[PDB]
């Protein structure tokens, strides 16, 4: 594992998704969305084990796109994210667990908000400022703590992103190959793919 | 189809129910299909649990398999989830419920009988409640259901006030059922159970200050021609 | 259609029409039985009617052992009688097992009466034609005698008759409980209780019997047995000498 | 006769699978008739799940090696003639 | 590896005159990590509290469930459930999986309406009722909270001493504790009025 | 079927217009429901029942024209409904997919054509925050409606025709209590109407701030607004 | 409503089952079967009728055999006989596994009255076409049984069912008046030869092969073997003889 | 613990011709170091001209041929006696022992 | 445990210790290991007191449930009954048992019924733990038809010896004597078998 | 005119103890083609007259393979002989397979006898609507049965089933000591079979396409001639 951040600021939700996928001894692709869009204004970035990865966030896309279609209503985040939780959560005690860590980021239309959810494999849920599974979390959550405002505009949240990549490019053994970083706000979800010298 | 049963219950023999400020009563008849039969073997009043009793009209045998699967239900559906016993209007509720069924399901046909249910829980005080073949149940201050029930429902209306207390309304269940007795009138002929104080002496054990007892007590053979003879 | 004289549901007045015939056909054998209460036994006696002179006497039989302690006596087809003999020798059976105690008399008929009752409650089956009758000595309740019938209905007697000429043999015992005013009859020895059973049928049926037109069935405590073909003999020709 | 064709396709594919081999017009009739033989609400012995007789008479059509070409009515009883 | 021991966090609960209190800290933590530190291990179904310690997963999974389970008692009884009663339904409820087990350890305080008595208890895994007039304790700090009530705890103590003692109980036992800390949240719950203090210790 | 007609529905359809009489009535600020009670005896115990005014969830509540123990067994699998949708997404659930459930459920019997059709006819009060206020109906038929007023049960056509009447849009909460109470002057077979045969609700904009509080109404609280004119 | 006869499990107002009584008619109009309970077993006896030249002699069994130590012989339906013998092996099977004792006669009895007596409870399943008549040697010696398809079995001296019944019964009736110790193993298997080759003047119109087997103490060692060869034609014989 | 396995030795060799085709095995049949017998087939004629060998746990390809062997009676009887494509023997035998994939027939087996 | 049935003239005797041992603790010294499944029909139990019980417990029922049918029931059925359940429960069972009785027709008659589930019957047999110490004493001191008191001094002194020796093994000394005339139960102490 | 109450359902035993949908079923046997068994004390044959539709159809086969030593043919409802041909395909094939045996002919009439019962049982199920002669050579010489809807399955030298099953059944019945004498010899007990199935024709014709055919015993497993291979009979 792999590489899944996230950090929610004023106006949206940023997160940030490693591109490699690596099969034991060769790396297979260098270039992995390793996302699925549940909704206009939702998103989910994910890492975990092998299969079980995708096989469960489209399960999720499924259900939701479907709650969408059936209501007309956009669900809103914390509710597709108390979804998505009891859905590990009954998998936790099945015969073969869903082995995944889940960022679910999104803009709440109603409270004109942004939401960042994270939901580790057992059903483990938390709403945060900013957020990473595996361990992606000891380089990057000494810098958060430190320069990290909640006032912060969607511009001055990239700069805080790029500056936890390059930290874990320093000091992380993985050669991970970059990451894509996607955002989320009152427009929708957009793809800045223009990062790794931005 | 619902209709007929309730016609079942319409005949066999009369039982009445009476709620008060400070207890419940209800009685039946014990009509001796013999006298060569000791009628001390069966029980038209029965004991649900010890907040809570029940008597009926109509067919004999589908009062007993209805006061069996009644008692279990007591406990399956509610002593194993809270510790407590359940409450008079739920117990009740799972009675219909278990009624109703017979009804809408195929292949059976409802029970012959109109049951009256007696009891207290600690939150919603004394309560009396008629549940009918359809699955429907009513909250009664007094009622009477069986042959002698037009008359009977009558002299309760005429009897009744709102400031009873429960030996008050012993006495008057007593000449509702004097005037539409079937057989012979005493105690071996006359089943009457009340829904009163704590019985501590019917416990079993002493011990815990926190349970005290029944408050479902029998009356026996001769407290009730004890009874009849101050009449 | 017309078809609620078919299966056990209700008619338009709330009768149940197919249980009252399954009652009519408690008498299609045309046996008659009583049975007492001593001081400390039970007695049931049946009538034993072997006409084919190609039968077995010793097969032909109406009374059932059901357990050590509870003996049960059938007025009805024998196909029937069967059916829920085997049924309550079974049940008793299981009752030892499931609970530690022997089977008690009146727990076996309750038992039998809640089957017999959702014959009476179920479509698709039929109540059995026979009304069996449960003795015993039981530990706790003393000589007992429960009978069930089709209806679902049981109730334990003093004493009882069943069947063809039920009420003339009932009659007879009613004026012997009014004027001994009891619940029993107090004799010690099951034998003298086993005498005045057969004496108050002959009285009642206004016919002598022999060792073969009689089967009899006692319970004392800790057993219940059947009389042989001279076992009863004897409590004939003791009758007769007397009487 | 949408589901009659289902499990007449099926059965085609299903024993070129196990089979390496186009399947048998005569067989391939059979087995839709085989089908249509399960017509009831009440068999003992092996069940027929199902609820009427077939609605839909077939002409079937088609070639195999053994013998030539081929042409079958199948009816809703259950059986078939090669005209 | 061990369940009750991976996110932690510790929950404890007194009694008073007429009142009781019922507290936790606010950490969630996976291993080492922290992750959270505004996670609250205390909850409420009318007039009755509910403090689970343990796996989060599972401290959760169980709070979505005793509301359900008791939304239906108030429509369905015509009442509020009593702290008495609902301590019975969360032993029947947690033994209902015993072979395979929520990892939480419950606490359940309140007042009991009718009687107006304070009310404590608190079970294992599998629901043993322990009903106890002092005080009970659950978490990773079992041990410390058990050290520090046995010691600070006298019974009767007027409400606004009671939050001083299981303050300084609570927040003793969870700095000599590694799992537990990060912020801190104390209930004090008298027979109408209910005050939430949340209180500030080291956060390390 | 004869000629597209659904039977064994008109049925129950029109045995409802025998049983009871039910209102609810939108305001601009809050909803009202209320219900008339069923032949009563001196000694029926009044206040128990709460027979025909059921809660669903703290946000949702029906009024019911049917056969009671028919109602209950829908009722009791709607107020699960709700508690799923909740343990579910942490949500109340929306007033149009509670009601949906239950029609599709009533639905199910007038096609599944083996079991009997459902008594019962629904209004729902209820709040959600993204339909403001609302009023549903719901038929054995499978069919659910919005409504700013309604009415089901026995003199079903003739209070459809007052309430048209007396309604306005811009109506305030105690508008439309009045306009409740005051239109079951007509629909009411019972010369004379008593605080007995009655049973109240409201879902208002909270005794205090900007929420929502709902009030089955104790017996009391009835011969108090009843005094705002009825009887007196 | 009427149609009380339609129904299987149907009480008629007077408390009878009148789809029985008429399965009863299916076994009075079938083959004539008997049996004869002597002082050490029992003997066993069949009408076999001959519809055509090209019946095989001696190849189509209607005995059948249960267990090792168990006859059965039936009238009326035969498939119904065959159905109610298969039933009858699987309960004595179940019998000898878990008790290791094959299957007492008198205990195998009540078995196949359950199984005919609970075919005659249901709207929805008839009642044998068949009035069986079986038995054996047990521990406590020789047993005749004869079950009805109501369920009706009693253990008899001797015992007829079909056409000829009336006919056998009453020759039946004659050995236990004369001779009452019950007769000899081999008599008893002379005497049935007679019985039958009487009973078929009720049916004399097709001609008959008789069929006996046996289950003797004495003569086959508890064990129910056929009876065949010399033996038969000694009965054969002795048939012709008291028939002429 | 019981282990449902084993190896009876032996050692099979099947050659493609031009115009025909061989399939050799040896006669012995072993357990471990002790030898069973000195003749016992491991070389089948299964009709419709084709002949095969299960080699390895004879319990488990002798289980297998009798498996085949019957799927060629059906193939017939289902079929109006056709003859059995060798290279659709082949797939039918694929999906025989693919059958048992999670607990198969140990055998190498060659036809 | 320690336990044996012998066969004699007159019938049948049952003998056992009383000691049901959990590690090195006797949890209970006053054991009844004959146990009854029928008037003259008893076992042996040995293995799990909660196994032996177990079946002992489902088998006196197939028995009285027997009778209630089928009438008296053959020593050898009861042996049939155990060995059914314990062979074909093999796999979680650890119980072996000795099933002994008297009819009137074979008199004394023996069934063991080893782990496996097998059955055997003999003229006497031994088991339990502390059996393995006196198939020595046991082969050279028994004998076909002995008397009544002949055989309770045959087992009086094999399970003195068996006792001795095992520590599994022990407490008083229980027989029941299986014969026409009744069933009598005898009980012996230790000051008695122990100076043997 | 004259209405029958008791012929509704299987279930139903008719006042003089008839069950009449049997009686029906047993019918449905003469509704179908004339079949014709006979056996010496070598072999069994069997002569079926396979009926076309148009001019322009096949013909419906009436002789189908059981085990390489058992046939049978049939005479009536298609279907009904379809599953009671592959049933007995079944226990032929399982008795071999089981205990390496060829199954008694004698025993696939008692087991057919039982299959067939339980449909006469049963409410809903109507009977089997098909007649079966069965042949085949077992341990205990050549053999015939014959087999009606009703369950009795009866053995025999020779019968015939079906549409004036009545013409061979009364040439065999006249035959008899002549053919089953008929050992050793195949060609001439079919010359026989087939003189006797066209007693039940009237002025109709065998051809090659009407007549079908089948043989077994002793070293002749059961083959079936249709088509050609017919001809030399004719």
């Amino acid at each position: 594992m792999d590489i899944i951040l996230g950090i929610r600021v004023q106006d949206s939700v940023i997160l940030a998704s490693s591109k490699a996928v690596t099969r034991g001894i060769s790396v297979l692709k260098d270039s992995d969305d390793k996302t699925r869009q549940l909704s206009p204004h939702t998103l989910m970035s994910f890492a975990g084990e092998a299969g079980d990865t995708v096989q469960f966030a489209e399960y999720i896309q499924a259900n939701i796109q479907l709650y969408s279609i059936r209501e007309d209503y956009e669900l809103s985040p914390q509710a597709v994210s108390s979804f998505v939780r009891q859905e590990l959560a009954k998998s936790i005690r099945s015969r073969r667990p869903y082995q995944v860590n889940v960022l679910i980021g999104g803009y709440d239309k109603k409270k004109n908000k942004p939401e960042l959810y994270q939901i580790d494999y057992l059903g483990t849920k938390v709403e945060l400022p900013y957020g990473a599974h595996g361990y992606s979390g000891f380089y990057t959550f000494s810098l958060l703590d430190h320069h990290y405002r909640p006032d912060m505009t969607t511009e001055e949240g990239l700069d805080l992103l790029k500056l936890c990549v390059q930290e874990l490019e320093k000091r992380m053994p993985m050669d991970f190959k970059g990451v894509i970083v996607k955002i989320v706000d009152k427009d929708g979800i957009r793809q800045v793919d223009d990062f790794q010298a931005q | 189809q619902i209709d007929y049963a309730l016609t079942a219950v319409k005949q066999g023999v009369t039982s009445l129910g009476i709620k008060a400020t400070n207890g419940v009563v209800i009685a039946t008849e014990k009509k001796s299909s013999s006298p060569l039969a000791m009628s001390e073997t069966l029980s038209k009043v029965s004991l649900l649990t010890p907040d809570i009793g029940a008597v009926y009209s109509g067919m004999g045998p589908d009062y007993r398999v209805l006061v069996d699967k009644s008692r279990k239900v007591a406990h399956t559906s509610y002593k194993r989830i809270y510790g407590e016993y359940p409450p008079t209007k739920l117990l009740v509720s799972e009675v219909a419920k278990i009624m109703q069924e017979a009804t809408q399901s195929g292949g059976v046909r409802p029970f012959g009988v109109s049951l009256l249910i007696a009891g207290h829980d600690e939150f919603n005080g004394f309560s009396l409640y008629q549940v009918d073949p359809s699955g429907s149940y009513f909250p009664w201050k007094a009622t009477a259901i069986g042959k002698g029930s037009v008359a009977a429902k009558t002299f309760l209306e005429k009897r009744w006030n709102d400031e009873l207390e429960l030996e008050d309304a012993i006495h008057i269940a007593l000449l509702t059922l004097k005037e539409s007795v079937e057989g012979e009138f005493n105690g071996d002929t006359i089943e009457l159970a009340i829904i009163g104080d704590e019985n501590p002496d019917l416990l079993g054990y002493t011990g815990i200050p926190t349970d005290k007892g029944p408050r479902f007590r029998k009356l026996t053979s001769q407290e009730i021609n004890d009874r009849l003879e101050a009449l | 259609a017309g078809y609620d004289r078919h299966i056990t549901i209700f008619s338009p007045e709330g009768r149940l029409y197919q249980v009252e015939y399954a009652f009519k056909a408690t008498n299609q054998t045309n046996i008659n039985s009583l049975a007492v209460r001593g001081k400390d036994c039970t007695v049931v006696i049946s009538q034993k009617k072997v006409p084919d002179k190609l039968l077995d006497p010793t097969t032909v039989s109406y009374i059932f052992c059901i357990s050590r302690t509870i003996g049960m006596v059938v007025n009805g087809p024998i196909p029937d009688a069967r059916n829920a003999a085997l049924r309550a020798k079974a049940e008793a059976a299981e009752f030892r097992y499931k609970y530690g105690y022997d089977m008690p008399c009146d727990v076996l008929a309750k038992r039998m009466a809640n089957l017999s009752q959702i014959y009476t409650q179920r479509a698709y089956m039929r109540p059995l034609g026979v009304i069996l009758t449960f003795v015993s000595v039981d530990e706790e309740l003393g000589p007992s005698i429960y009978k069930t019938d089709p209806a679902g209905y049981y109730v334990g007697y003093k004493a009882t008759a069943t069947g063809p000429k039920q009420q003339e043999i009932t009659t007879n015992l009613e004026n012997h409980f009014k004027k001994s005013k009891i619940d029993h009859i107090n004799e010690e020895s099951w034998e003298k209780v086993v005498e005045f059973a057969i004496t108050h049928m002959i009285d009642a049926l206004g016919t002598e019997f022999s060792k073969n037109d009689l089967e009899v069935g006692v319970a004392t405590k800790d057993k219940f047995f059947t009389l042989s073909a001279e076992n009863i003999e004897e409590r004939l020709v003791a009758i007769a000498e007397q009487d | 006769a949408r589901s009659m064709i289902e499990h007449a396709r099926t059965a085609a594919v299903t024993h070129n699978l196990y089979y390496d081999e186009d399947i048998n017009v005569e067989s391939l009739t059979q087995s839709v008739c085989d089908l249509a033989l399960r017509f009831g609400e009440g068999a003992s012995g092996e069940e027929r799940l199902m609820s009427r007789p077939f609605g839909v008479a077939l002409l079937i059509a088609g070639h195999d090696a053994d013998d030539g070409y081929q042409l079958f009515h199948a009816e809703p009883s259950g059986t078939f003639y090669r005209y | 590896s061990d369940p009750s021991s991976i996110n932690g966090g510790i929950v404890v609960a007194m009694t008073g005159k007429d009142c009781v209190a019922i507290a936790c800290d606010l950490r969630l933590g996976s291993q080492s990590l922290g992750v959270s530190n505004k996670f609250e291990k205390i909850f409420h179904y009318g007039h009755v509290f509910l403090g689970i310690t343990g796996l989060a997963t599972d401290v959760t999974t169980l709070n979505e469930m005793f509301r359900y389970k008791t939304n239906l008692y108030k429509l369905k009884e015509e009442r509020a459930i009593e702290p008495e009663t609902f301590t019975q339904l969360v032993s029947s409820s947690l033994y209902e999986r015993r072979f395979g087990p929520y990892f939480v350890g419950p606490v359940v305080a309140g007042i009991n309406s009718k009687s107006g008595k304070p009310f404590i208890a608190g079970f294992d895994l599998i629901g043993c009722i322990d009903e106890a007039k002092d005080f009970i304790v659950s978490g990773t700090a079992s041990d410390q909270l058990f050290g520090m009530c046995e010691s600070l705890y006298e019974p009767n103590l007027e409400p606004e001493d009671l939050f001083e003692t299981i303050s300084q109980a609570l927040l003793n036992a969870a700095d000599r504790d590694a799992l537990s800390g990060w912020g801190a949240v104390v209930y004090i719950i008298k027979k109408d009025e209910v005050v939430k203090r949340y209180l500030k210790m080291r956060q390390d | 079927s004869p000629e597209g007609r659904l039977y064994q529905v008109e049925y129950a359809l029109e045995s409802i217009s025998h049983a009871g009489t039910a209102i609810g009535i939108m305001a601009s600020d809050g909803i009202v429901l209320a219900a008339e009670r069923k032949v009563t005896s001196t000694l029926l115990e009044q206040d128990t029942s709460t027979e025909k005014l059921y809660k669903l969830n703290d946000k949702i509540a029906v009024a019911v024209a049917g056969l009671t123990a028919d109602a209950e067994i829908l009722i009791n699998t709607a107020r699960i409904h709700a508690q799923n949708y909740l343990k579910t997404y942490n949500e109340d659930i929306p007033v149009e997919i509670l009601v949906r459930r239950l029609s599709d459920i009533k639905q199910g019997y007038t096609q599944h054509g083996g079991l009997r059709p459902f008594g019962v006819s629904f209004i729902y009060a209820g709040y959600d925050d993204r339909y403001g206020y609302q009023l549903y109906t719901s038929n054995p038929s499978g069919n659910y409606t919005g409504w700013k007023a309604i009415s089901v049960g026995a003199n079903t056509s003739a209070a459809q025709t007052l309430l048209q009447m007396d309604y306005k849009d811009d109506m305030k909460v105690d508008d439309a209590i009045e306009l409740a109470l005051k239109t079951l002057s007509k629909t009411t077979d019972s010369s004379a109407l008593t605080y007995d045969r009655l049973e109240f609700a409201t879902i208002r904009k909270g005794a205090n701030d900007g929420e929502v509080y709902q009030k089955i109404f104790k017996p009391q609280e009835i011969k108090d607004i009843l005094v705002k004119t009825g009887i007196t | 409503g009427t149609g009380y006869d339609l129904s299987n499990s149907v009480f008629s107002p007077d408390g009878r089952n009148f789809q029985v009584e008429y399965a009863v008619k299916a076994v009075e109009n079938g083959t004539t079967s008997i049996g004869i309970k002597c002082n050490d077993g029992v003997v066993f006896a069949v009408e076999k009728l001959i519809t055509s030249k090209l019946l095989v002699p001696q190849k189509n069994v209607k005995i059948q055999v249960v267990d090792r130590h168990i006859g059965c012989v039936y009238s009326g339906l035969i498939p119904d006989g065959r159905h109610l013998v298969n039933r009858g092996r699987e309960e004595a099977a179940s019998f000898k596994k878990l008790y290791k004792t094959p299957i007492p006669i008198p205990a195998f009895a009540d078995r196949l009255g359950q199984y005919v007596q609970a075919h005659t409870l249901y709207n929805s399943v008839r009642p044998f076409g068949v009035s069986t008549i079986f038995g054996g040697v047990d521990k406590n010696g020789a047993h005749l049984y004869m079950l009805e398809p109501s369920g009706s079995y009693w253990g008899y001296k001797g015992a007829a069912t079909g056409k000829g019944r009336q006919s056998a019964k009453a020759e039946l009736e004659k050995l236990v008046d004369h001779h009452p110790e019950g007769l000899s193993a081999r008599e008893a298997v002379k005497q049935a030869a007679k019985i039958i080759y009487l009973a078929h003047e009720d049916n004399k119109e097709k001609d008959f092969e008789l069929e006996i087997s046996w289950c003797s103490l004495s003569e086959t060692n508890g064990l129910h073997k056929f009876v065949k060869g010399d033996l038969l034609q000694e009965a054969i014989d002795f048939a012709q003889k008291e028939i002429n | 613990q019981f282990n449902p396995y084993g190896d009876n030795g032996g050692t099979i060799l099947g050659i493609a011709g031009e115009d025909f085709a061989v399939l050799a095995g040896d006669t012995r049949n072993i357990t471990d170091y002790s030898i069973n017998s000195r003749y016992e087939p491991k070389v089948f004629d299964c009709g419709d001209n084709i002949v095969m060998s299960a080699n390895g746990f004879a319990a488990d390809g002798d289980a297998l041929v009798k498996r085949f062997k019957n799927s060629v009676k059906w193939y017939h009887f289902d079929h109006n006696d056709k003859k059995l494509s060798i290279n659709s023997a082949a797939r039918n035998i694929q999906h025989l022992l693919y059958g048992k994939r999670f607990f198969p027939y140990y055998v190498h087996t060659i036809i | 445990a320690s336990i044996m049935a012998v066969t004699f003239k007159d019938g049948v005797i049952l003998g056992a210790d009383s000691r049901t041992t959990t590690g090195a603790y006797i949890a209970n010294r006053v054991t009844d290991k004959l146990t009854r499944v029928h008037d003259k029909i008893w076992c042996c139990r040995s293995g799990s007191a909660a196994d032996t019980q177990a079946i002992a417990d489902i088998v006196q029922y197939h028995l009285e449930l027997y009778t209630s049918q089928y009438g008296t029931p053959s020593t050898e059925t009861a042996a049939s009954v155990f060995k059914e359940l314990c062979y074909e429960n093999k796999d979680n069972l650890t119980a072996g048992i000795i099933v002994a009785g008297y009819d009137d027709k074979n008199k004394g008659e023996v069934y063991t019924i080893p782990l496996g589930g097998s059955v055997h019957k003999l003229p006497y047999a031994i088991a339990g733990s502390g059996s393995t110490f006196i198939y020595g004493y046991c082969d050279k001191n028994f004998r076909e038809n002995m008397s009544k008191e002949e055989t309770v001094d045959f087992i009086k002194h094999s399970l003195s010896q068996a006792i001795k020796w095992d520590g599994s093994s022990g407490g008083v000394i229980r027989m029941v004597v299986l014969t026409a005339a009744g069933v009598e139960r005898l009980i012996f102490y230790p000051d008695e078998y122990e100076q043997l | 005119m004259f209405r029958n109450n008791y012929d509704g359902d299987t279930v139903t035993f008719s006042p003089t103890g008839r069950l009449f949908q049997v009686e029906y079923a047993l019918e449905a046997i003469k509704q179908g083609s004339v079949t014709v068994g006979l056996r010496s004390n070598t072999h069994a044959v069997l002569v079926a007259l396979k009926r076309n539709a148009d001019e322009l159809s096949s013909y419906q086969k009436k002789i189908i393979k059981c085990d390489e030593h058992m046939g049978l043919s049939l005479a009536g409802l298609a279907p009904d002989a379809r599953v009671l041909s592959n049933y007995l395909r079944q226990q032929c094939n399982y008795s071999s397979l089981v205990f390496n045996r060829k199954l008694a002919v004698e025993r696939a009439g008692h087991l057919l006898c039982d299959k067939a019962q339980k449909n006469t049982q049963s409410y809903g199920g109507r009977p089997y609507g098909v007649g079966l002669l069965i042949i085949g050579y077992d341990k205990s010489g050549a053999h015939l049965l014959e087999f009606q809807p009703s369950g009795n399955v009866t053995e025999l030298y020779g019968t015939a089933i079906g549409a004036r099953s009545q013409g061979a059944k009364t040439y065999l019945e006249r035959t008899l000591d002549t053919f089953i004498k008929i050992d050793g010899n195949p060609d001439e007990l079919i010359k026989a079979g087939v003189e006797a199935i066209s007693q039940s024709l009237r002025d109709e014709s065998l051809t090659v396409d009407n007549l079908s055919i089948a043989i077994v015993g002793k070293d002749t497993p059961f083959t079936i001639y249709d088509g050609e291979a017919v001809a030399k009979y004719i």
